[PDB]
C-alpha cells in the first residue's frame, strides 16, 4: 500500500462506505449465491432463526472498515488482525472472509452507481487485498 | 466508427480494469477458478453496469459502446484467467 494507494481508500470509502453498515444480509445473500460453495457448511449466525445476527455482522463490517480505514498509517495490521481472528478462532474461512469483502463491494456497486466507480473500486480492493501481515 | 464520446470512455474502463488486474496479488487469492471466474465476471459486469450511465447517444449506439467494452474487457481478463489458471499446477 503506497502513500498514494492509501489517500486513496480514505478518499474511496469517505464517498461510498456510509451506508455499508446497512448491506450485512444481502452481501452475505450474494456470497451464497455466486459462490454456493461457501453455502454448504456454514455455521453461522443462527439463520435457521433469523436475520438479526447477520444483520448486526454487517454493522461489525462497515465499523472495521471505517476505523481500519481510518488508520492505514498508523496500524496496517488491522484487517490482518481482524482476519486472523476469524480464521484462527471464529471459524471463518480466509476465502469467505475474502469473498464477503467482494460481495460488499459488489452491493456497494449496486446501490451507489456514480459514486462507486471503477477506480473508488480499485482502490478499496487493494486495501481491502491488504489482508497479509505486514512488517 | 461509434462515437468519438464513448470512443474514449471505452478505453477508460479498460485501462482502470487494468491496474485493477494488475494489481491484484495471486498469493493471496486461495480461491478456486471456479470461483476467480465469477469473481472477474461481477468484476466485468460491474464496469457495463457502471457506463452504462456513461455511454452518450442514441439506443443504437448506447448498446453498440457496451458491447465493444465487454469484447475488450475480456480481452485482458482473459491472459488475467489464464496467467491465474497456471497458478495452480505451479
Ligand atoms: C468482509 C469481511 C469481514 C469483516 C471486515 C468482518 C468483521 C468482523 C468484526 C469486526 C467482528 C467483531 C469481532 C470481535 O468480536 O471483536 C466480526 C465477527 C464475526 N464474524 Fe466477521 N467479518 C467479515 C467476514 C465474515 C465472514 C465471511 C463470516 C462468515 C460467516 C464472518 C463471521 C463472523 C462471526 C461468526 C463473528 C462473530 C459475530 C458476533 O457474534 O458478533 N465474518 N466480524
Amino acid at each position: 500500500l503506497s502513500p498514494a494507494d492509501k489517500t486513496n481508500v480514505k478518499a474511496a470509502w469517505g464517498k461510498v462506505g456510509a451506508h455499508a453498515g446497512e448491506y450485512g444480509a444481502e452481501a452475505l445473500e450474494r456470497m451464497f449465491l455466486s459462490f454456493p460453495t461457501t453455502k454448504t457448511y456454514f455455521p453461522h449466525f443462527d439463520l435457521s432463526h433469523g436475520s438479526a445476527q447477520v444483520k448486526g455482522h454487517g454493522k461489525k463490517v462497515a465499523d472495521a472498515l471505517t476505523n481500519a480505514v481510518a488508520h492505514v498509517d498508523d496500524m496496517p495490521n488491522a484487517l490482518s488482525a481482524l482476519s486472523d481472528l476469524h480464521a484462527h478462532k471464529l471459524r471463518v474461512d480466509p476465502v469467505n472472509f475474502k469473498l464477503l469483502s467482494h460481495c460488499l463491494l459488489v452491493t456497494l456497486a449496486a446501490h451507489l452507481p456514480a459514486e462507486f466507480t471503477p477506480a473508488v473500486h480499485a482502490s478499496l480492493d487493494k486495501f481491502l487485498a491488504s489482508v497479509s501481515t505486514v512488517l | 466508427a461509434l462515437l468519438k464520446a464513448n470512443k474514449d470512455l471505452i478505453s477508460a474502463g479498460l485501462k482502470e480494469f487494468s491496474v485493477l488486474l494488475n494489481q491484484q496479488v495471486f498469493n493471496d487469492a486461495l480461491v478456486s477458478e471456479e470461483d476467480m471466474v465469477t469473481v472477474v465476471e461481477d468484476w466485468m459486469n460491474f464496469y457495463i453496469n457502471y457506463y452504462r450511465q456513461q455511454v452518450t447517444g442514441e439506443p443504437q449506439e448506447r448498446d453498440k459502446a457496451l458491447q465493444e467494452l465487454r469484447q475488450e474487457l475480456n480481452t485482458l481478463a482473459n491472459p488475467f484467467l489464464a496467467k491465474y489458471r497456471d497458478f495452480l499446477k505451479s
